[PDB]
């Protein structure tokens, strides 16, 4: 549902 | 507890769609709608915040993430253009024994809602809501659980993405990472190099053999958790026997025969969309982590070496369960995206991620 990544 | 009371009255007949669409019930064993149903989501499910990857759901992970024991026809619901038949519209619920602090419900889990990206905007999203909620209840089920990306009113936790680097170039190079704020490339890489082999003794692959074990270490396991699911045997088969590029379970067989630890992670890629060299980002996702004599920080870094060893670019867990005590330690970096769950249809106070012990794919 959330495809997050590195800050 | 439940806001509404289970129903006494639910709509027989589908819910209506604008003009121009059709209710399709998807059977995903037709290879021909299982290639319809990946293409729609490879085409236009979830992306990262700034549209430079989207999940890249594989046909046999979509089987195996919508057919647990249990699953239903009809709670594969899809819509198409009627002029062409084009699939256009998706939404799944899939069965589940959720316990909820103290109570265990018969509950569904909703994913995989998805509409075409030149389609959207006409309401069609909430029509596949409603259905999907009609055929449910028609089941005699009248809980779910779900996840998102959007903040809805009253979820019951917030969860964080944190990502362990595999391959930190790749990474820099299609912008899921960065360089270091102060370190050279190269220093990077050598700051995230992993040991060649795994340390745990009698870690070996899932069998059959071992599901009843399995069973028994993860719904102890999970007792400690305010959210989380309740497993039969079939279930526990379903969701951790190995399949190759889809799921990976290994156990810890103790000398004397007994599994005293297992971890878990699948396979979920993701397409880089705009890239010259690369095409797809490899992922490793955190499932279900059970620890009783390994230490939970050994366990987790075997599980980043055999991801390491199977190609996996990068390898994702959430702050949830206990995995708040290894990220940092393990050399996990915070993610720019939180998973918001929620309950359908029961009221109850939030808590923390370090209390949610359920996993959606
Ligand atoms: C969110 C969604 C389904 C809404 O579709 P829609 O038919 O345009 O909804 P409408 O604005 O007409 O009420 C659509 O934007 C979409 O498919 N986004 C990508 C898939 C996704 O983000 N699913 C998460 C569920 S919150
Ligand atoms: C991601 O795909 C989750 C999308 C959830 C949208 C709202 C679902 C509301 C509950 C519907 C099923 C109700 C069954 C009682
Ligand atoms: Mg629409």
């Amino acid at each position: 549902k959330v495809l997050s990544k590195i800050f | 507890g439940a806001i509404e009371p289970d129903k006494d009255n639910v709509r027989q007949e589908p819910y209506s769609l604008p003009q121009g669409f059709m209710w399709d019930t998807l059977d995903l064993s037709d290879a021909e709608v299982l290639k319809e149903l990946y293409t729609l989501l490879n085409e236009n499910y979830v992306e990262d915040d700034d549209n430079m990857f989207r999940f890249d759901y594989s046909p046999e992970f979509l089987l195996w993430a919508l057919r647990p024991p249990g699953w239903l026809l009809q709670w594969h619901c899809g819509v198409r253009v009627s002029s062409n038949k084009k699939l256009v519209g998706f939404i799944s619920a899939i069965p589940a024994n959720i316990r909820i602090y103290d109570s265990v419900k018969k509950m569904v889990e909703i994913n995989f809602l998805c509409v075409h990206k030149k389609l959207r905007s006409k309401r069609v999203a909430p029509v596949l809501i409603r259905e999907i909620t009609r055929r449910v209840n028609l089941e005699g089920i009248f809980q779910a659980v779900y996840t998102a990306g959007v903040v809805l009113p009253k979820p019951i936790a917030t969860c964080r993405y944190w990502h362990r680097s595999l391959n930190p170039r790749k990474l820099v190079e299609v912008k899921f990472s960065h360089l270091s704020r102060n370190m050279t490339l190269q220093r990077t890489m050598k700051l995230y190099r992993l040991p060649d082999v795994t340390k745990t003794s009698g870690l070996r692959p899932m069998e059959p053999k071992d599901i009843k074990s399995v069973r028994e270490l993860i719904n102890t396991y999970l007792k400690q958790f305010h959210l989380a699911p309740v497993m039969d045997e079939e279930e526990v088969a379903h969701w951790f026997l190995p399949r190759e590029h889809i799921i990976d379970t290994f156990v810890v067989e103790s000398p004397n025969g007994k599994l005293t630890d297992f971890l878990s992670f699948y396979t979920l890629p993701s397409t880089v969309m705009h890239h010259p060299a690369h095409k797809s980002l490899k992922a490793a996702y955190s499932f279900y982590n059970i620890h009783t004599e390994t230490p939970l920080l050994d366990l987790m870094s075997d599980a980043l070496i055999l991801a390491k060893s199977k190609g996996f670019d990068v390898f994702n867990a959430l702050d949830l369960m206990e995995n708040k005590t290894f990220l940092e330690k393990l050399k996990f970096g915070i993610g720019d995206g939180n998973l918001q769950y929620y309950l359908y249809n029961w009221r109850c106070p939030g808590t923390d991620s370090e209390k949610v012990g359920l996993v959606l794919q």
